[PDB]
């Protein structure tokens, strides 16, 4: 709905960043089965699963882990080691919801420029 | 047939055809001295 | 095979344009609502600016032949593409079909139509013929992944040509020819579902009720 | 030479399919169409006999060469033409000879397939390929 | 140059106008233009260097064009014919046939007091012109050595003019 | 059909005026030709 990328900005930490500034260094995360320390030319083999698998999100460059800040509406940050309940499950959204979200983004941009030639 | 006609229409608009048909010609004129002044038909716009 | 294109295969149509001595690559793209005309999403400087491949994804629905196409028009499985066939491309996002629009907006050219999306596949405007770009490939051969294609509109008999002018890149149906690389993004033989694939829109749940959100969509 | 014969077979098959698409809309086939169909069927029958001669014995190398070629596309297209034309030539009483020629060509194609199956163990590769090819054209096989 | 121009007119322009004759119907807003056109085409019929085919094409185009025009847009041309048809020279077949067709198709416009529907009733000037044309042709034909073709062409013209003019047209001149 | 297809595949068969990019149109081409004809320096060969 916003068109911004999750990123590790220098000034603000974990934050949504513009598509213009989103390079791979700032915006590049990975899913990891656990916190324990190539270009396949095809469909590959299924590794991550919806609902079943518990994924840990790690920043590829900084190596930090996506964890909620200690005090619900918990804040989110990148931390060196992170808690133990940092695993995120994934659920695929329906086609209607994703299409409506992109349409919301486009329409909001258009009308906002029209309600600011 | 429709495809070919559409291609031909896209190539040359009717404005160009009507403009070409409207270009005035230079036809021979009878001089006051009594001699016929015939413009050259090999280096001029002609009805052909 | 891993080097042959089949129907129901999501691919991106990419073209290379040489600008300022640099080979900039672009992908044919369109949007469903609002703007139905095709543009070219730049996928060359992808390390510093993310490319939006959501709207660059087309689906190879059908791969008929010319006589079969004519018979289908007159009447009113995972086939492999062959050079010289008539294919149908469906936008993966909006569900509309790529079409050679009669209306034109190209000042530079005169017989260059437009390329856009249209809701229904009725007529001969939405079918494109495939041709080899080199003498090594010949009519009837199977089209391979990584081969440069030439797409010719069945109705207008115009190439899906990319136009470069003063650093501006556009796509339109014109009598000049441009070579397109059809890069597969998702094979048709992918019935298995339930795992995370690229481009999927997902919700990341923490615990059971908590999910990753933001305060407001308003910017 | 095996692959060269297969390539010519594919070209001829495509031309024959084009002719069938031409005559699919029409009700009956005129004399010129029957003449050209008969000549094409004669050439196809000769090519099938050549391939059958190549692979029989059996010749393992030629069998493997044909199994990895584009012969199965020709088989699929010919199944289409046979299935859709033997139920179209049978409705006209002036197309008996064309129907007989089409049936003989089908017999030659089936003999070539049987030759490909020579020396085939249970669950062999060429058997699997032939089952896949017949499954791909199951509608035309069922019509036949 | 004149021969080339004549070939262009008689092989490209005039046949095109002849085919598009029906489109001349209902052009009351362009009368002046139409009038000028007719004059020029008529002036091309009386050509010197024209061949038989070219003159036939010109005359056929003129007849087809005049066939679809209303009576109000022909008057000028008829006026010119009033000076030419009574002479009964070589170029009389086409004018005679044109007068015959016009006065035999548009007779209600001249005879019936109500008029020919939307075309309306005639006017005194037009009826006077018709009567003058009839009298000129009749008097001229009365003093001609018998030629079967000329008489055969002239008789229908006179019959049509008489059958168009009201029998009680009192001319105040 | 064959001739039209061949010509459209190669637009230079239409000459400079009917080329898509930079083309001035058939009417412009004919008017330029007439301008050339009226000027002896642009059509006839050099005196030398």
């Amino acid at each position: 709905t916003t068109g911004h990328y999750l990123a590790l900005t220098e000034d603000q930490g974990l934050l949504l960043q513009d598509r213009a500034k989103s390079d791979t260094k700032s915006t590049a995360f990975s899913f990891r089965a656990s916190k324990e320390i190539r270009d396949i030319e095809g469909m590959g083999v299924p590794e991550i699963k919806y609902g079943d698998s518990v994924c840990f999100v790690q920043h590829i460059a900084s190596g930090l882990w996506v964890t909620y800040k200690a005090q619900l509406k918990r804040k989110v940050i990148l931390h060196q080691e992170g808690h133990m309940d940092d695993g995120l499950t994934l659920q695929r959204c329906q086609r209607e919801e994703s299409q409506a979200a992109r349409i919301i983004r486009n329409t909001t941009a258009l009308f906002s420029q029209f309600v600011s030639t | 047939a429709i495809r070919i006609r559409s291609i031909l229409r896209s190539l040359v608009p009717t404005e160009d055809l009507v403009g070409i048909i409207s270009i005035p010609l230079k036809l021979p004129s009878l001089n006051k001295d009594g001699s016929i002044s015939e413009p050259d038909m090999a280096a001029n716009f002609c009805p052909d | 095979e891993i080097q042959f294109l089949r129907t129901e295969d999501e691919v991106v149509l990419q073209c290379i344009a040489n600008i300022h001595k640099e080979q900039r690559k672009f992908c044919l793209a369109a949007e469903g609502l609002g703007n139905r005309l095709c543009f070219l999403e730049p996928t060359s400087e992808a390390k510093y600016v993310p490319p939006d491949l959501c709207v660059c994804n087309f689906v190879l629905e059908q791969s008929l032949s010319v006589r079969a196409l004519q018979e289908m028009l007159a009447n009113t499985g995972h086939r492999t593409l062959l050079y010289g066939h008539a294919i149908l491309l469906r936008h993966s996002f909006s569900g509309m079909y790529l079409t050679c629009l009669t209306t034109s907006r190209s000042q530079t050219d005169k017989l260059a139509f437009d390329v856009g999306l249209r809701e229904n596949a009725t007529g001969e405007a939405c079918w494109w013929t495939i041709h080899p770009a080199s003498k090594q490939r010949s009519e009837g051969e199977k089209v391979r992944i990584g081969d440069d294609l030439i797409l010719v509109s069945v109705s207008s008999e115009r190439y899906l040509h990319l136009s470069v002018s003063n650093g501006n890149v556009q796509v339109d149906a014109s009598f000049m020819q441009t070579l397109w690389n059809v890069h597969p993004t998702c094979s048709g033989s992918s019935i298995e579902e339930g795992y995370l694939l690229g481009g999927h829109v997902v919700r990341l749940f923490h615990g059971h009720d908590e999910c990753l959100t933001i305060p407001s969509t308003d910017q | 030479v095996i692959i060269s014969t297969v390539d010519y077979l594919l070209r001829l098959q495509e031309s024959i399919s084009d002719f069938y698409w031409y005559y699919s809309g029409k009700d009956i086939i005129d004399e010129s169409g029957q003449h050209n169909f008969s000549k094409a069927l004669a050439v196809t029958k000769q090519i099938f006999n050549s391939l059958t001669e190549y692979i029989q014995g059996p010749c393992i190398g030629n069998q493997q060469s044909l199994a990895h070629s584009r012969l199965w596309d020709a088989v699929v297209g010919f199944l289409h033409v046979f299935a859709n034309m033997q139920m179209k030539l049978s409705q006209d009483s002036s197309q008996i000879e064309l129907l007989k020629e089409l049936l003989d060509l089908l017999q030659d194609m089936v003999v070539m397939l049987l030759s490909l199956l020579e020396g085939n163990v249970v669950n062999g590769t060429i058997g699997k390929q032939m089952v896949d090819t017949l499954v791909e054209s199951s509608t035309n096989v069922e019509m036949i | 140059a004149a021969l080339a121009l004549n070939r262009y007119l008689c092989s490209a322009v005039l046949p095109l106008l002849t085919r598009c004759a029906p489109l001349f119907a209902g052009t009351e807003h362009y009368t002046s233009l139409i009038d000028s056109t007719l004059q020029t085409i008529y002036r091309l019929s009386k050509g010197r260097s024209l061949t038989k085919a070219q003159r036939d094409t010109i005359e056929e185009c003129l007849l087809a064009i005049c066939n679809h025009l209303r009576p109000s847009m022909l008057q000028q041309l008829l006026r010119r014919l009033v000076f030419d048809v009574p002479q009964l020279n070589e170029y009389c077949k086409m004018p005679l046939k044109l007068l015959t067709n016009h006065y035999e198709q548009c007779w209600k416009y001249y005879c019936l007091p109500s008029g020919w529907g939307s075309y309306g009733l005639a006017v005194e000037e037009e009826l006077h012109l018709t009567e003058k044309l009839f009298w000129g042709i009749f008097d001229s034909l009365s003093h001609k050595k018998y030629d079967p073709d000329l008489f055969r062409m002239a008789l229908p013209c006179l019959s049509a003019i008489a059958g168009a003019l009201p029998p009680d047209y009192l001319d105040t001149r | 059909s064959v001739v039209v297809k061949l010509l459209i595949r190669r637009p230079e068969c239409f000459g400079p005026a009917l080329r898509g990019e930079g083309g001035n149109g058939l009417l412009a081409a004919m008017q330029g030709a007439i301008k050339i004809s009226e000027n002896p320096a642009l059509d006839l060969p050099s005196q030398g």
